[PDB]
């Protein structure tokens, strides 16, 4: 569904996965988080509200923001992704994140992603990404980011703990922002707050996402 | 906490 | 050295099973592969094969191998025998992924024919356009799901009890993949395929060799 | 046959 959309670019996957090579030939993946699923793009459902006045507190309120962000608009771009996330995991390892847009103007974008403990970012990743035409609009896509150190080294430090309740304990002052901004205009395209807890389903890891009001 | 936030029910409820 | 002309390098082609266990658990099994380890300073010099061997593997008469060898350029053409990975072990996709770079911003169009006998059996065709990157262009064909035909094919080849058995049929079967510049009908990368089966170790393997006139 | 006409000996030599 187009969802996670502003009017100028829509974010079709997010995915962050662990993979292990066996041997040469054979691979096994797990993915921690994702959105993608297989209804096409004018399904786009109704969507719950947050005041994000109820979020400012977990992210940086330094000049450029999230407040800052939100108050310069457009805030029809604002999102906020609730993960459960699947951390039931078992050769080599690599750890990546895959990402794709769509939108149909031809545009040139940068996407910041910066982790945030205690509403202070600790770790930041900044990426341009350019255009493919395809199937009548353009793509964007990040495939297989290698995911940064800090990250790989948190989800270690999860695993380790001995109960479920401690590891959402420990995500409860963790969050991640994404910014994705035409690099000409300085437009804020799209604008993703994302908060996890541990998954208890058996249908793999879960989300909900909504939409960020001022109210 | 975030259990005391303004919230929807959804945000506590797993699909 | 690799499967690169003036105008386009190949750095990835494979083919493929992908097993779901699970939502978010899945396995993938390589038939074939070249550029899964990352290109170093230790690969093999390409030898050279004469395409005059060979002429009968492939279609030939218009627009046949002869015909856009002899049209050139000579550099674009290549030979590849790989020896597979037959033996795998939920839903189940089964895919070819591929990615190019060249200089040049172009649309592309890759024409991949199965032939038995030297004669087609399917065609595919696939346009692609160019993405930015770092100065150059790249193009991807990624997770193109394989087509029942050769699907079927290698259900079959499964099916027969011996390997010299499963080499045999082999003998007769080849692909041929052609890469054409659209706009300008330039002959990009030409690459003849002839398949045995892995008795390695180490998984699935390759030779490749620069076709010539000699 | 295949493995009578003139090719290199890696041809059928498995790496
Ligand atoms: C490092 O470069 C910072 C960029 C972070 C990439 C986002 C990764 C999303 C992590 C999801 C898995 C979290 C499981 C607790
Ligand atoms: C259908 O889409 C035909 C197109 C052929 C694509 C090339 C696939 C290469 C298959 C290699 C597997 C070898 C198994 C013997």
């Amino acid at each position: 569904p187009r969802s996670v959309a502003s009017s100028k670019l829509w974010m079709l996957e997010f995915s962050a996965f662990l993979e292990q090579q066996q041997d040469p030939d054979t691979y096994n993946k797990h993915l921690f988080v994702h959105i993608g699923q297989s209804s096409p793009s004018y399904s786009d459902p109704y969507l719950e509200a947050v005041d994000i006045r109820q979020i400012y507190d977990k992210f940086p309120e330094k000049k450029g923001g999230l407040k800052d962000l939100f108050e310069r608009g457009p805030s029809n771009a604002f999102f906020l992704v609730k993960f459960w996330a699947d951390l039931n995991t078992n050769g080599s390892s690599f750890y990546g994140v895959s990402s794709q847009y769509e939108s149909p103007e031809n545009m040139i974008i940068t996407c910041s992603t910066k982790v945030c403990s205690f509403g202070k970012q600790v770790v930041e990743k900044v990426e341009t990404e350019y255009a493919r035409y395809e199937n009548g609009h353009y793509s964007y896509r990040i495939h297989r980011s290698p995911l940064c150190e800090y990250m790989i080294n948190f989800i270690h430090k999860l695993k380790h703990l001995p109960e479920k309740y401690m590891m959402n304990s420990v995500l409860e002052n963790f969050t991640i922002l994404q910014v994705v901004t035409n690099r000409d205009t300085q437009e804020t395209l799209l604008c993703i707050a994302y908060v996890f807890e541990v998954s208890a389903s058996e249908h793999g890891a879960q989300h909900h996402i909504y939409r960020l009001v001022k109210e | 906490p975030w259990r005391l936030r303004k919230x929807p029910d959804s945000f506590a409820k797993e699909p």
